[PDB]
């Protein structure tokens, strides 16, 4: 039923603010917790979010984290920002300075107990709990070093429960601190072997639609940023409203993840709209399997699809639907792989985004998303191999194999998509 | 020794213990023991103010470490503009190849410094020039999909 | 008066239960609440107030769909304390089900069954409705079906269960559920009546004109089946009046203990004045194809055993006749080890369908079961798909990591392999 929703670093409480602006908007919270919604289908599932207050107020069940002080400030500033209960605020006082290392073995690991707390608090008043969700960058320090240590220690006190991450990768067009590589590839390494779910929401993809669809002179995070909380609201549709689906995190994994390592999801959405600027049932099947709409930075018909889930939500022909995601299967049944039958699924929601009456959120594990972590081991690569900045991590306590295993296991990652995706039925 | 305490200023930024090094006859071409020069170390950490006092004074702008990594090969890495604006100036050799067959033009491809991808261009950079697994610059560019970097390497 | 405990497994189960029951009451003339202004004590007991309660029993993992029989229209009908619910589910894990989740209640329900049988004065036996493809709907069912075994190793049990279409299900697993749960209950089971989604859903959209069949369609189809399934216990009639008999009549070998079930005449309810159909004319549809309950083509296959369950204004002398024209039939051939005969009974009730269904009454209806090795065909399509999956090792791991051999898979894929076996040598 519940679940229990975590934001650590700046990117992480950045995205996951908007997330609760986006969901509580849907769900009809007042920024003060009063639900003032028209429908009743709006408080259905409101427990998987929010804890139900006395005064009929609801409470984020989300627990902030960061060792920058000042993110923190500014998340309060934010219209729901007082939403969330002030003791669910855990964050230090030195930062982390984009360093992995800071945020895995030194000053995150100083907070992480503090942090766990705070979780063991929300867990303890669930009535059954459902799953962790994370939102976090892999390129800084603390969202990608602390975050990572969460993982694991949750995964230590909750072995049993479903750990799913939104994780953003780094992309030299949107930051340009070169460490950058260094911090997602220790951390990818973090999720490969500790989460269930993990939706790569890449920076290069995202500053790509603003920049070439969107045609946003300058995308700012806010830009992106929309592109995230529209993605993250389709995805946890079919947790949050009543409809054909009535699974839990668990069921939903089980029937995404055919092997334990492939658990990285292509995310796309179809429309795409820019902050504040309708399509028919053919026009939104087809946008949400073109490379356009996703968003990591991955071309799907260079590789195969094991697993896909899509969601429509807005009042629209089931029918119809049915026929164009059959459409498009035979029409391209080659990147689809033949020995998981059945493996594209589809769901539908009556209830609609803010501002669309028609839309659709694409889920993929496809082979094709080794092209994002290719990228990530190419820079990797490049810097390692010239030792550059690895004081900052040594100096940490870190030991330099620590750096060939991450690139180790990053290119074996690599190789387990490969190999899927050549295989053959027989 | 002050060939290992120039090192260590000019990574570090130390403007004033460089010439104050300098002034005792601290060996400008001094090496660590992976051959790193004072300005290797000074190009790699955006200490432009050092980059240029290094090459007013008999520092050899090609100079190569073990891996045969010249200071422009770090600069174009780690995204230090107007470093590489400064080593062209004074004569780096704008296709020097490390043991990985890396160009200064490969290593800003592959980071992302769009910037420094077009200046290395501008001064002859080949985009020919193959990596040890045959790999240009543009090559780099169309298997990562990179759009704005393939523009630019097709002007 | 010999009775018979129904007991309905995880969602499919209970919804078609509810439909069953549903029914059951509108035959006998019972009321939601039990009261009723002899045959049917079989299925219902009779406290000190007249009440009419079923002996039925309802369980599944999570509560979400037995919840909704606590606050339906037969809140008043069931034994609150026979409607039995988890709080996690089996998350379409067989071995969840079965092993880790599923243990933790079974004890509970056994012991409810237990309350139930106490107040049996000779109990036959048992009918288990459930899911092929869910993993409470297969991995606890499998678990019951051994347990009930030692406790009740003289009684009968028959299975009602799903086998699952990709039409109107968004889980790939069910392949796995599917033979798993077959090879642990195949030596459990005495009489299994399989009822493939595809064809009730195909029945709904071609018969009843309805373009996307929901599961509240299907089960109103499903139930009308069962019912004339059953009513032989029920109504105190001459062919199949226990459970023993379905046995004798259907199945000459234990393991080859899945009739194929055929159901005419299925007419809208929007065509409430068409012709009335003549004994011979639903006789004759029993051996179409389009009207069966599994997919597949007896004429491929051979008869080892044939019943016809007429219902409502039939003269024996006319199902005579129109056995005499079906008997010259080509299609139609038996193995030779058996009476080429046709089993008959005849329930002069008319047929009932209930109010808000999709069913036009007629005066006359039949349902054939018959044991056609035919029936093979729909255990083929899936192991080639379990083939395909297994091959790859893809979704094991979910199995392995709770409670499970991956040895499990291979021994019961031989089970099948050696299930198909027989089939061809008959
Ligand atoms: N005919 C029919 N089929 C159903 C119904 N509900 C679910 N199914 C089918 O059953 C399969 C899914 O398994 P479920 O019965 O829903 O799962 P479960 O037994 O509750 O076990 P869990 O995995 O723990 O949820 C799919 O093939 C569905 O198509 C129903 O009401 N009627
Ligand atoms: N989309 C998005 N990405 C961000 C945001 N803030 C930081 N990032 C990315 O995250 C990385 C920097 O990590 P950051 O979260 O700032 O470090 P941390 O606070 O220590 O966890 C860079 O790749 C940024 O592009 C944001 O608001 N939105
Ligand atoms: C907080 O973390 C998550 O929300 N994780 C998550 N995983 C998912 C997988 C699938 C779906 C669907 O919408 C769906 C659509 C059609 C058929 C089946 C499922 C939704 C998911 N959400
Ligand atoms: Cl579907
Ligand atoms: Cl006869
Ligand atoms: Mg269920």
């Amino acid at each position: 039923r519940e679940i229990v929703h975590i934001q650590a670093g700046q990117c992480g409480n950045q995205i996951g603010a908007k997330f609760w602006e986006v969901i509580s908007d849907e769900h009809g919270i007042d920024p003060s917790g009063n639900y003032v919604g028209d429908s009743d289908l709006q408080l259905e599932r409101i427990s998987v979010y929010y804890n139900e207050a006395s005064s009929h107020k609801y409470v984020p069940r989300a627990i902030l984290v960061d060792l920058e002080p000042g993110t923190m400030d500014s998340v309060r500033s934010g219209a729901f920002g007082h939403l969330f209960r002030p003791d669910n605020f855990i964050f230090g006082q030195s930062g982390a300075g984009n360093n992995w290392a800071k945020g895995h073995y030194t000053e995150g690991a100083e907070l992480v107990d503090s942090v766990l707390d705070v979780v063991r608090k929300e867990c303890e008043n669930c009535d059954c709990l459902q799953g962790f969700q994370l939102t976090h960058s892999l390129g800084g320090g603390t969202g990608s070093g602390m975050g990572t240590l969460l993982i694991s220690k949750v995964r230590e006190e909750y072995p049993d429960r479903i750990m799913n991450t939104f994780s953003v990768v780094p992309s030299p067009k949107v930051s340009d601190t070169v460490v950058e590589p260094y911090n997602a590839t220790l951390s990818i390494h973090q999720l490969v072997e500790n989460t269930d779910e993990t939706y790569c929401i890449d920076n290069e993809a995202l500053y790509d639609i603003c920049f070439r669809t969107l045609k946003l002179a300058t995308p700012t995070y806010g830009d992106l940023n929309h592109l995230v909380s529209a993605t993250m609201s389709g995805v946890t549709t079919s947790l949050r409203f009543p409809g054909q689906l009535n699974a839990d995190l668990r069921k939903l994994a089980v029937n995404m993840v055919p092997f334990p390592r492939l658990h990285f999801f292509m995310p796309g959405f179809a429309p795409l709209t820019a902050r504040g600027s309708a399509l028919t049932v053919p026009e939104l099947t087809q946008q949400m399997f073109d490379a356009k709409n996703m968003m990591a930075a991955c071309d799907p018909r260079h590789g195969r699809y094991l697993t896909v889930a899509t969601v429509f939500r807005g009042r629209m022909s089931m029918k119809e639907v049915d026929e164009q995601m059959l459409a498009i299967q035979s029409k391209n049944s080659s990147y689809f792989v033949e020995w998981i039958p059945n493996n594209v699924k589809v769901a539908v929601c009556d209830i609609p985004p803010r501002g669309l009456k028609m839309s659709s959120t694409f889920i993929g594990n496809s082979t094709a998303i080794q092209e994002l972590f290719k990228r990530i081991s190419e820079q990797f690569t490049a810097m390692f191999r010239r030792k550059a900045f690895l004081h900052w991590y040594t100096g940490e306590g870190m030991d330099e194999m620590e750096f060939t295993e991450a690139e180790s296991n990053m290119n074996d990652l690599v190789s387990e998509y490969q190999q899927y995706q050549d295989a053959t039925a027989e | 020794d002050l060939g290992k305490k120039l090192l260590e200023a000019a990574r570090a930024g130390q403007d004033d213990e460089v010439r104050i090094l300098m002034a005792n006859g601290a060996d400008v071409n001094a090496t660590d023991a992976s051959g790193l020069t004072p300005l290797h170390l000074a190009a790699t950490y955006g200490h432009l103010e050092i980059v240029e006092v290094l090459l007013k004074h008999g520092a050899d702008v090609n100079a190569i470490d073990i891996m045969g990594s010249t200071p422009l090969h770090l600069a174009a890495l780690i995204g230090h503009l107007e470093i590489v604006e400064v080593l062209l100036k004074h004569g780096a050799d704008v296709n020097a190849v490390d043991t990985w067959g890396d160009t200064p033009l490969h290593l800003a491809a592959i980071m992302g410094h769009l910037e420094i991808v077009e200046v290395l261009l501008k001064h002859g950079a080949d985009v020919n020039a193959q990596d040890k697994f045959g790999k240009t610059a543009f090559d780099i560019s169309i298997d990562n999909g990179n759009e704005d970097l393939a523009e630019i390497l097709q002007k | 008066m010999r009775e018979c405990i129904s007991i309905h497994v995880g969602q499919a189960g209970v919804q078609i239960g509810n439909a069953c029951w549903e029914l059951y009451c509108l035959e006998h003339g019972i009321q939601p609440d039990g009261q009723m202004p002899d045959s049917f004590n079989t299925f219902f007991s009779e406290t000190g107030a007249g009440k009419h309660v079923p002996r039925a029993v309802f369980v599944d993992l999570e509560p979400t769909v037995i919840d909704e029989v606590r606050t339906g229209t037969y809140r008043q009908l069931f034994h609150p304390e026979q409607l039995i619910t988890g709080k996690e589910d089996a998350a379409n894990n067989y071995a969840r089900g079965h092993y880790t989740i599923g243990k933790e209640i079974i004890d509970l329900v056994l012991d409810r069954i237990r309350k139930l049988a106490d107040q049996c004065t000779g109990l036959q036996g048992f009918l288990v409705f459930h899911s092929f493809g869910g993993g409470t709907g297969s991995g606890f069912t499998s678990l019951l079906m051994e347990r009930l075994s030692v406790d009740y190793g003289k009684k009968s049990k028959l299975e009602f269960s799903i086998y699952p279409a990709p039409q109107v299900s968004t889980a790939v697993v069910e392949p796995y559920n599917s033979i798993l749960t077959t090879h642990t209950t195949l030596e459990h089971s005495d009489c299994a009546f399989m009822v493939d989604n595809e064809a009730i859903y195909d029945i709904c959209r071609r018969n009843l004109d309805i373009e996307r069949p929901t599961y509240t369609n299907l089960n109103r189809l499903i139930s009308q089946i069962v019912s004339s399934i059953t009513a032989s216990l029920r109504f105190d009639g001459a062919l199949n009046v226990d459970l023993t008999e379905f046995q004798t009549n259907l199945v000459p070998y234990p393991r080859i203990h899945f009739p194929l079930a055929t159901y005419a005449p299925v007419i809208s309810a929007e065509k409430a004045y068409h012709e009335q159909l003549s004994v011979a004319e639903i006789t004759n549809a029993c051996f179409e194809p389009a009207n069966q309950m599994v997919k597949c083509d007896p004429r491929h296959g051979k008869y080892m055993a044939c019943c016809l369950l007429y219902r409502g204004d039939v003269v024996p002398k006319d199902v005579n006749a129109a056995i005499a024209t079906i008997k010259t039939k080509r299609s139609i051939q038996f193995v030779d080890w058996c009476p080429t005969g046709f089993k008959v009974g005849i329930n002069y009730q008319p047929p009932t369908v209930v109010p808000g269904g999709d069913l036009a009454k007629v005066q006359r209806a039949v349902c054939m079961l018959s044991n056609t090795t035919a029936i093979a065909e729909a255990w083929a399509r899936l192991d080639h798909k379990f083939d395909l999956m297994y091959a790859k090792r893809a979704f094991v791991h979910w199995y392995v990591g709770e409670g499970m051999e991956e040895g499990e898979f291979s021994e019961a894929r031989e089970d099948m392999a050696a299930l198909e076996k027989d089939y061809e040598e008959v």
